[PDB]
């Protein structure tokens, strides 16, 4: 849920993970926590049609202006629709689901530019900082534009991913991290992601 | 404006 998630993420910000005696946020890693999901890219051509997505698995999913999104899987025959009320299709690239062929081009487009178990976007948003990208299988993944650097929330492990600004991996348990305490910069992130967790249950 | 960066 996004109230577990923001029970620990208010918990680790009440703590002021960055105003530390002595911060040893090294040894609030855990690399059995790295989520199994986060999109590895991201197209907002939404003016238009919408967003087009890339899971790190290399599927690729869209989710259009009409609340319904088509996802292609990484073999790239396979298909999930799911409606504007959510029922969920497996159709086929080859199958041909007849009225089903626009939209299947509007993916490969997608593809193709991204290019040149499986839990599709619940919705997103920007804001002037960044992409809000809410996942299905719960993680909050949020993209800052500025400095490239990256959150990925799973609230099932109360893990925090950071991607960098030099562009390296870096998971830590929230309440490790919340006995270790981070740099600021983490520190500022989780309380953005806090604001947009929040968000993320306040107009949802 | 924007995409993910890749590339």
């Amino acid at each position: 849920h996004l109230s577990d998630m923001l029970q620990q993420l208010h918990s680790v910000n009440a703590s002021k993970p960055s105003e530390r005696g002595l911060v040893r946020q090294e040894e609030a890693e855990d690399p059995a926590c790295i989520p199994i999901f986060w999109v590895s890219k991201w197209v907002d051509y939404s003016d238009k049609y919408g967003l087009g997505y890339q899971l790190c698995d290399n599927s690729v999913g869209v989710l259009f202006n009409d609340s319904t999104r088509l996802i292609l899987y990484n073999d790239g025959d396979s298909l999930q629709y799911i409606e504007r009320d959510g029922t969920e299709s497996y159709l086929t690239v080859s199958s041909h689901p007849n009225s089903l062929m626009k939209k299947i081009t509007l993916l490969k487009y997608f593809r193709n530019y991204m290019s040149e178990r499986l839990p599709y976007l619940r919705t997103w948003f920007r804001t002037r900082s960044a992409i809000i990208l809410h996942l299905s299988n719960g993680s909050v993944q949020i993209n800052f534009f500025q400095d490239h650097t990256k959150l990925i929330l799973c609230p099932l492990m109360a893990a925090v991913t950071y991607i960098d600004e030099k562009r390296d991996f870096r998971t830590y348990r929230l309440s490790l991290l919340e006995e270790y305490g981070c740099c600021k910069e983490l520190a500022s992130r989780l309380r953005y992601a806090r604001t947009m967790v929040d968000k993320l249950l306040s107009s949802r | 404006l924007l995409c993910s960066t890749p590339n």
